[PDB]
């Protein structure tokens, strides 16, 4: 039975712009924590929430900065960790606030520990219940990538190690995370390795791509958004240039080894959803066709500005068809861009821009890769700065 | 709170049932599982019941004694038949949250003899 323990008005703190939004945030005794524009009284509960946030585990800290009777809270979205920052108008209200939260976060833990005395197996009621050995170190990718060779079957990989401070995803144009182990210091993460560069510098290279190069790109990467959507139910959050990269082949594979991308809902402090995945794309495609960001300024606050309100000048050497697609992408609100409906990756597949591709020739790899990399060994590292 | 009780002195061949009262939680809606720790043996589990009231047992104990739940009196009961004196221990009633937190009561002192002397 899930019931409001407390309710009220909240000043939250743009994460991206300085401002200070007003939302009427409900906390329930299951943990959510629940932001809406108006008060759902008041707009006969009609309208959906701008902020899902659970405050299961959270972590509370009450400050000054930068307004008096402010709280700071670490919880949780669906799976993220967050941090956010709340103000109040009196100091009696912050107290009542971070004490309500602390009281619903306690009763969860309580409920856990109850729900693991009731679902514990004969084998739980007992008395008691891949490392760096493998693997040989060859070179070095980022700023900390290492390249290894497994020492007991002979494969390459990329090892990101990380000093403590999309796991079972694997489609063609996805990097696979093979092997996830850690020590008492360090997190490693075994994953492919796509040694054919980065795309970023191949656009900075050739200064722009033509409309079929990019079709192609375009089409790999639609490919793989469309089984993180509709198989894993995941928004990638982190299309950009930089994080696509090119295999021996020419082919995409997306990596995960930059605020002209921010989607305007991100900007505006809304929950992201599957059409920041869309803008993503919007973005990228842009720049491979146009040779330029659709929005760029050094003064981020410029830059945050023209996203949300100024219009996206397109080149004359752009096609019809490729200008239709981007504006489709570049949608400021979300249920209002391409891909932003119910079908989802389809509404870009049917585009025309995309007209006469079998989209399963593409999950075959089937396409003709316009640029093929000249690495000459998969230690090659001249695709790499 | 878990308070064993039943125990005592009985002969091989012999039966006991031993009793575990709970105060302030709820064995109903809780995994209930028997222990037993023998004088320089390591503690082992014995019989566990399920909030359904499915029962596991291990080895040495099987076809010899019963555990049970009396959801009226809160108390989960162990009924130990076909007594030998390798049976002699002291036994324990523990929860899953309570025995990852090494919680437990007193236990009740289980001696199997041979023969009166």
């Amino acid at each position: 039975d899930v019931a409001i323990v407390k309710e009220g008005w909240l000043h939250k703190r743009g994460e991206y712009i300085k401002t200070w939004r007003p939302r009427y945030f409900l906390l329930k005794n299951d943990g959510t924590f629940i932001g809406y524009k108006e008060r759902p009284q008041d707009v006969d509960q009609r309208e959906a929430p701008l902020n899902n946030f659970s405050v299961a585990q959270c972590q509370l800290m009450k400050t000054e900065r930068p307004r008096p009777n402010t709280f700071i809270i670490r919880c949780l979205q669906w799976t993220t960790v967050i941090e956010r920052t709340f103000h109040v108008e009196t100091p009696e209200e912050r107290e009542e606030w971070t004490t309500a939260i602390q009281t619903v976060a306690d009763g969860l833990k309580k409920q856990e520990e109850e729900e693991m005395d009731a679902s514990a197996e004969h084998t739980d009621m007992e008395v008691s219940l891949v490392t760096m050995n493998e693997f040989e170190y060859l070179k070095l990718l980022g700023k900390k990538v290492i390249l290894v060779k497994e020492k007991a079957t002979g494969r390459y990989y990329a090892m990101k190690i990380l000093k403590k401070e999309l796991q079972n995803s694997r489609h063609p144009f996805l990097t696979a995370l093979k092997y996830s182990f850690q020590t008492h210091d360090r997190l490693c993460f075994v994953m492919e390795y796509a040694n054919g560069g980065e795309l970023f510098f191949h656009l900075s290279r050739e200064r722009v791509f033509s409309e079929d190069r990019a079709r192609f790109y375009g089409a790999e990467i639609v490919s793989a958004l469309d089984y993180l959507h509709s198989e894993k139910n995941v928004v990638y959050r982190d299309l950009k240039l930089e994080n696509l990269m090119l295999d021996k082949d020419g082919h995409i594979k997306i990596t995960d080894f930059t605020p002209e991308y921010l989607a305007p809902e991100v900007l505006e402090d809304n929950d992201y959803g599957r059409a920041v995945d869309w803008w993503g794309l919007g973005v990228v495609m842009y720049e491979m066709m146009c040779g330029r960001l659709p929005f760029y300024n050094q003064d981020h606050e410029k830059l945050f500005e023209l996203i949300l309100m100024e219009e996206i000048r397109f080149p004359r050497t752009l096609g019809p068809e490729a200008k239709s697609l981007l504006s489709g992408l570049l949608k400021k609100d979300p249920k209002q861009r391409l891909g932003g409906g119910s079908e989802d990756a389809k509404e870009i597949m049917q585009h025309r821009f995309f007209a006469g591709i079998v989209w399963q020739h593409v999950y075959e790899k089937k396409l003709s890769p316009p640029f093929k990399p000249q690495v000459t060994s998969e230690t090659d590292t001249r695709y790499f700065d | 709170q878990l308070v064993e009780s039943g125990g005592g002195l009985v002969q091989a061949g012999g039966s006991l049932r031993l009793s575990c009262a709970a105060s302030g939680i709820d064995v109903r809606i809780k995994t209930m599982a028997w222990y037993r720790q023998a004088p320089g043996k390591q503690r082992e589990l014995l019989a566990s019941v399920l909030v359904s009231g499915s029962t596991n047992y291990a080895d040495p104990v099987k076809g010899r004694f019963t555990i049970s739940r009396d959801n009226a009196k809160n108390t989960v009961y162990l009924q130990m038949n076909k007594l030998i004196p390798d049976d002699t221990a002291v036994y324990y009633c523990n929860t899953y949250g309570r025995l990852r937190r090494d919680v437990w009561g007193p236990g009740t002192q289980v001696t199997v003899s041979s023969h009166h002397h």
